[PDB]
């Protein structure tokens, strides 16, 4: 079918921790994530999610396989603490987009903040433009509580689709403990 | 047609995969795959071998299981470079080589698809060190063994150089198979960096060899020496006797001195004059 | 285990190539197999009598 | 911990190869890869490696990538095919110790509990052994960090294997100065024995470059070892230490003077063997 690679980056920093969501804020994002790559397979077959993070340790917590079980095992007391570090979350997940099996494949990645990040918005638009060199379109998606009117996430979905990208988006967080799976229920309908 | 002239190029990394996995499951034939680079009609390239596992126990050639080299085939694909199966091999352990009956089917499976797969057969026991026993083969129709027509039509001086085993003479070659001449691909990229790491001997000789034996060494030779030198002081005495090519068959059952006499001068000089010489370089470096 | 090959053992060998396979328990030569334990008898020191 | 380790021309030649098939990139790519195989007797063996996909970005070095379901299925046949293999740590192709090795090895831990790192050659110059490794250890001490790690070299050498000589001694066919006499001592330990203390002298040369003017950290612990230098530096030749060389001369030079006037009357005895079939031949034949 269409050729991409649905790359999800989960949220294991310390401030989604509360149990302001109903379930969890773990769980709901757990199995809003599972329909999400349940909606990637079952339109094409090719996509395999796994899933990185975005913390102090960027780690391959579960590696890029269609299997999900794998998923399933680790996002069980995953123990989500720990100081985001979302400067360096760009290059866990660009560089790992190539070291896929396929170049071919559309570079798609979701991003999950749920923290303040206290990064620089000189810092992000070297690497804006940096990915304005590669060719990369992610649709980051807030959750959980941030600075309101998302700050210095404006300004880097602009200038990732600029040079004739013009199809990103950038979903905001609302600021209310809400079932989170109609939160979601818009990229799934329409990019 | 073929010019008898197929000078099968190979490698420098697949002989040490080759014997590696000859050895360690010796006595039950072993076999593996080729993954090399195919070239034109005259010659093959096969740079890479993956072992295949084994089935059960008993000496067999037993069948492949495309589950494992399908998932093999893609495994190093993604990430280092392709390659394609040029061949396959197996090991006899102690014959020589040849295709016997059982490993002719296996091989004649494999000439489906490509018609120029290679039968490779190693055999890691009769090699010592310049010998790796080799003669990889490939099959001849046997429709043209009911014309009696000779195949591969000699047209370079290049194929009849080495001379087959009578042993495999005795089984399908040549009425079923034929060998072919190869030699290896060595370059500088490895000659050099095996031939300065494989015995260097660190500080050895800047060492005194235990220095209350090693005088105590150079009598445990001398005084044996002297009663070796009794018998040469003996077997020259009976010369001007019965011709010295009767000295030659009647001299197998007791030792002589005169081979066993120039033998402990080797030993009782190198064990010296390394060892002095090693003590009085140590005088001059150390203070 | 060519540490328990020892002098004296049965073993079982190769015939292509001959080698050894296998190590082996002792033999128990059917004459005497069939000399052990053929009896069904069911006598008694009831039926004896007299010494 | 570990005594030494021991590494078979097979994996050495098992990386270079790897090191060609990614030579294409030509900007900058290092071999990182997987090592195995099993240490029994305290003593670490090397026997088979292979190597997996891995990128590095030049800006924020930080970010590495193994793939580790390459890692797992890949190492599931090679246990499946071999069960006496087993993994026994990893390796880098290292050129001078790239960044990412100290934290390479803290990933895969969980798989080797000693996973021990090999620092290999690619361009094969020097008068030594080119094949470098360490190991791994932690220290809550003395001055740096409250969290403190550092490798530490434990010794290298090439280990041989009967089945790989044959294949080690075919493939050379160039040069092997064998027949050990009087003189392989004299040149594998004696020309290169004192030139190999050379760069041994050499070595804390390079450490001495800080006399006023080099890095900042000075010494703390690498001085006491080099006072002990110069200190157990050996005895100088006023003692018996005179005496008692002379009196080793007057003796190992006696079995060099018997051995040597053997040596005479040996090859006299074959000149006659030689008259004999000269003098005793000219009248028969002719
Ligand atoms: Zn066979």
């Amino acid at each position: 079918m269409v050729l991409e690679s649905t790359m999800v980056c989960v949220d294991n920093s310390e401030y989604m921790r509360n149990g302001d969501f109903l379930p969890t804020r773990l769980q709901a994002q757990q199995d809003a994530v599972n329909i999400v790559c349940h909606s990637k397979t079952r339109s094409n077959p090719e996509n395999n999610v796994g899933l990185i993070t975005l913390a102090n340790d960027c780690e391959v917590l579960t590696t890029l396989t269609p299997d999900t079980g794998r998923i399933l095992s680790k996002l069980h007391t995953v123990q989500p603490k720990g100081k985001i570090t979302f400067c360096t979350g760009i290059r866990v997940a660009h560089l790992a987009l190539k070291h896929r099996q396929g170049k071919n494949h559309k570079m798609r990645i979701i991003a999950f903040v749920g923290s303040p990040v206290e990064d620089n918005e000189k810092d992000l638009v070297k690497l804006a433009k940096r990915l304005k060199k590669e060719k990369v379109n992610v649709d980051i998606i807030n959750f959980g509580e941030e600075e309101v009117n998302t700050e210095k996430l404006t300004a880097f979905v602009n200038t990732l689709n600029g040079k004739d990208g013009t199809g990103s988006h950038l979903v905001t967080v609302p600021p209310g403990p809400s079932l989170a799976d109609a939160l979601i229920s818009s990229p799934i309908l329409a990019g | 047609a073929v010019d008898t002239a197929e000078q099968v190029y190979i490698s420098s990394l697949a002989l040490l995969k080759m014997l590696k996995h000859g050895r360690a499951g010796v006595p039950m034939e072993v076999m593996g795959l080729m993954l090399g680079e195919f070239v034109d009609d005259y010659t093959v390239r096969v740079i890479d071998v993956f072992a295949m596992p084994q089935s059960g126990t008993g000496v067999s050639v037993e069948a492949v299981d495309p589950v494992f080299q399908a998932k093999m085939l893609d495994m190093l694909k993604q990430t280092g470079r392709p390659e394609m199966v040029v061949g396959w091999y197996h090991s006899h352990p102690g014959f020589g080589c040849w295709l016997s009956g059982v490993d002719i089917n296996t091989q004649q499976s494999f000439e489906a698809l490509s018609e120029r797969a290679v039968a490779v057969v190693v055999d890691p026991i009769q090699s010592v060190k310049g010998k790796v026993v080799i003669d990889a083969f490939r099959l001849i129709n046997a429709n043209m063994m009911v014309l009696g027509h000779e195949p591969r039509q000699t047209t370079s001086n290049l194929g009849h150089l080495n001379k087959p085993s009578i042993q495999a003479l005795i089984h399908g070659l040549n009425r079923h198979y034929y060998s072919i001449t190869i030699n290896y691909r060595k370059n500088e990229l490895e000659q050099k960096m095996l031939l300065n790491l494989h015995k260097k001997s660190w500080m050895e000789g800047l060492t005194l060899q235990d220095y209350s034996e090693h005088c105590k060494h150079n009598e445990s030779v001398v005084k044996e020496m002297l009663e070796l030198a009794k018998n040469y002081n003996k077997a020259v005495e009976e010369e001007d006797k019965m011709t010295p090519e009767q000295l030659a068959i009647k001299n197998v059952g007791k030792q002589d001195p005169k081979r066993h006499l120039e033998e402990h001068v080797d030993v009782l000089m190198t064990s010296n004059i390394v060892q002095c010489l090693a003590a009085m370089l140590d005088t001059v470096v150390f203070k | 285990d060519k540490s328990k090959l020892k002098p004296g053992t049965r073993v079982a060998l190769d015939m292509t190539t001959l080698t050894i396979m296998r190590y082996l328990p002792r033999e128990v030569d059917p004459l005497v197999y069939n000399m052990s334990h053929e009896d069904p008898g069911n006598v008694s020191y009831s039926e004896i009598g007299g010494l | 911990a570990v005594q030494k380790v021991v590494v078979h021309p097979l994996v050495l030649l098992s990386v270079v190869d790897h090191f060609n098939r990614i030579g294409k990139v030509g900007n900058q790519k290092r071999v990182v890869g997987v090592l195995l195989g099993s240490w029994q007797k305290k003593v670490l063996d090397v026997s088979n490696s292979f190597a997996v996909p891995f990128d590095e970005d030049d800006k924020d070095d930080s970010v590495w990538f193994l793939d580790h379901d390459y890692l797992e299925n890949m190492y599931g046949m090679f246990k499946k095919v071999n069960a006496r293999e087993r993994i026994v740590g990893w390796y880098h192709t290292g050129p001078k110790l790239h960044k990412n090795d100290i934290a390479i090895n803290e990933l895969m831990k969980r798989y080797c509990p000693n996973s021990v790192l090999v620092i290999i050659d690619v361009k094969p110059k020097d008068l030594g052994l080119p094949t470098e490794a360490y190991i791994s250890v932690e220290e809550v001490h003395d001055d740096g960090t409250p969290t403190s790690k550092t490798f530490e070299h434990v010794t290298s050498e090439i280990g041989a294997e009967e089945a790989e000589e044959v294949g080690v001694e075919h493939l050379l066919r160039d040069i092997k100065d064998t027949t050990v006499g009087t003189l392989s001592q004299r040149i594998t330990n004696q020309v290169h024995g004192l030139k190999g203390l050379n760069s041994k002298l050499l070595d804390i040369r390079s450490y001495l470059e800080k006399v006023a003017t080099g890095k900042l950290p000075i010494n703390h612990q690498i001085i006491y070892q080099l006072q002990d230098v110069f200190n157990l530096l050996p005895d100088v030749s006023l003692q018996e230490f005179v005496k008692a060389f002379y009196l080793k001369t007057n003796d190992q030079m006696v079995v060099v003077y018997l051995a040597s006037l053997i040596r005479s009357v040996v090859a006299l005895h074959n000149l006659i063997n030689n008259k004999i079939a000269n003098r005793d031949a000219e009248k028969k034949e002719g």
